[PDB]
């Protein structure tokens, strides 16, 4: 059965043209007609909203904009219909703009709809639909979320059932780290109107995510994906809570939902950081910078451009291009946040690569704060501080390379750096450490003993 | 002193950490969860529409 059909009254006669929404012509013909008729605005509405819902939106746009001049005013609450043309043309270049990639259009977007809705503040101030505009405006700007919080407050106060009020309220809970009340408020929105938006789970899967409820996640992010095929978060969300499980099945299944989130999205970040530490473990670094510096550019959140930079940085890195490995690193210790610690490692071994043995100490004291007795960070740590004049630095190397050793016995450098440091003051354990390294070399190596060694042994 | 090779900590090793670490599920400042303030009909509430089990077990 057809879709529906308007009706458009011919001026001043009884008479009607009827528009079927199945057959509906092109739009420049409905404007002059609407114009030549001088139709009311509420038909121009309703038959732009049809454009859109048909995915026509150049004839939408085309409907709203020549509204603005053409609409007829003559009939009652004549002025809701303005509020809802401004508030609908100004949200719409407000999704543009968090779609678009020229910063230029985008500002000049964000500039178009703060003017209609400056413009829309001269005939209905605090307007619902109108308060719920701006603090949804206001996440894009960003720094304005405590307005947003109080404009949903008041939405919500009015009617506290109100779908778009409870999303704005889980949305700002959810960046303020309160994900029970962003999920208490996702919940009510989804036990409100079961017809929901796949979105909406979208929602629920990130705050399951962020309270460890793996389970419900991924269930979320799966129903989702079963409403709207075309949800890149949720494949993002999938790929990474299959990728987090290690196993060798999981790993395959986070590559095929990357690879189907590509298809789908090709400019996505999560995405393109997630394909570039595939095509590294793959050896593939020509995709890796093309993928990294493509998601780099593609991106305004600094996590993801700390992430972006540290997979340039050890592209850099396996190319032995140490400077730009430094320069990658270096940014994405800026970038980085506090609990992104890899690009310390990468910036620290640069530094090592570059003598500066202070920065690199501090580097690596960085990463070993965020992950205590890691053998690496141990042992390279341990190996800075063993050099140093310092006599605390080198108890705390000998600290270290203790406890590499003892997690690593077969470790013949952990050794030999331990003898180094215990000559100083316990001969009988410096003997010890020189006596195991020429153990292992000659049992487990199966090597001569270096001369150097039997030196210090003799000594 | 030892003859260690000034560059073996320079070149690009796999360690433990990369190998252990978890992704952290990073969003856009939005969450990509799309408020629809242009359609009415997107949250309009239909009385026959009825809860999904799969939806169910999410509001458990």
């Amino acid at each position: 059965m057809s879709r529906g059909s308007i009706e458009i009254p011919l001026r001043d006669t009884d008479e009607v043209i009827e528009l079927d929404f199945d057959q509906l012509p092109e739009g420049d013909e409905v404007i002059s007609i609407l114009k030549q008729e001088h139709t009311q605005l509420h038909i121009w509405i309703a038959l732009a909203l049809e454009y859109y819902k048909q995915g026509k939106t150049e004839e939408f746009v085309k409907l709203l904009e020549a509204a603005r001049i053409d609409g007829n005013l003559d009939y009652r609450d004549h002025e809701k219909d303005q509020m809802t043309c401004l508030d609908t043309l100004a949200a719409y270049y407000v999704q543009q703009a968090r779609k678009e990639k020229n910063k230029d259009n985008k500002k000049d977007l964000i500039t178009q709809a703060t003017l209609l809705y400056t413009m829309a503040d001269k005939i209905i101030m605090y307007d619902q639909n109108h308060l719920l505009g701006r603090a949804c405006f206001c996440l894009l700007e960003g720094d304005k979320m405590d307005q947003a919080d109080a404009q949903f407050h008041f939405v919500l106060n009015q009617s506290p059932n109100n779908i778009p009020a409870l999303l704005g309220k889980a949305c700002i809970s959810f960046n303020k780290k309160d994900y029970r009340g962003a999920l208490a408020y996702y919940k009510k929105a989804l036990r409100t109107n079961p017809g929901c938006p796949a979105e909406v789970r979208l929602g629920m899967g990130h705050c399951f995510v962020k309270l460890n409820k793996l389970e419900k996640a991924r269930l979320a992010f799966s129903r989702a994906l079963e409403l709207n095929s075309k949800c890149v978060g949720a494949l993002v969300g999938l790929a990474v809570l299959e990728l987090n499980n290690k196993e060798a099945d999981s790993i395959k299944n986070g590559v095929q939902l990357l690879s189907r989130a590509y298809t789908i999205d090709p400019s996505n970040p999560m995405v393109l950081n997630h394909l570039a530490n595939h095509f590294f473990f793959k050896k593939d670094y020509s995709k890796v910078q093309h993928l990294a510096l493509h998601a780099f550019h593609n991106t305004e959140v600094e996590a993801m451009q700390a992430e972006s930079c540290y997979q340039l940085a050890r592209s850099f890195h396996v190319q032995e291009d140490y400077d730009q490995a430094f320069q990658y690193y270096y940014q994405a210790t800026q970038f980085a946040s506090s609990s992104f610690v890899l690009p310390f490692f990468g910036l620290g071994q640069m530094y090592i690569y570059r003598g500066d043995k202070e920065n690199a100490s501090q580097c690596f004291e960085k990463v070993l704060k965020a992950y205590p007795n890691n053998y690496e960070t141990m042992k390279i740590l341990g190996s800075l501080y063993a050099a140093s004049e310092d006599q605390e630095k080198r108890d705390i190397a000998k600290g270290h390379l203790k406890k590499v050793t003892e997690q690593y016995p077969d470790d013949v450098e952990a050794w030999i750096e331990l003898a180094q440091i215990l000559e100083q003051t316990d001969i009988q354990g410096a003997l010890s450490a020189y006596g195991t390294a020429t153990r292992i070399l000659q049992e487990k190596v199966q090597a001569d003993v270096p001369p150097e060694i039997l030196n210090n042994v003799g000594a | 002193t030892y003859p260690f090779d000034q560059n073996r900590f320079v070149q690009y090793k796999a360690t433990s950490l990369e190998k252990q670490h978890k992704h952290d599920l990073l969003t856009e400042p939005d969450l990509g969860v799309t408020i629809d303030l242009i359609n009415p009909d997107t949250y309009r509430i239909d009385p026959n529409v009825l809860l999904d089990p799969a939806d169910e077990k999410l509001l458990e």
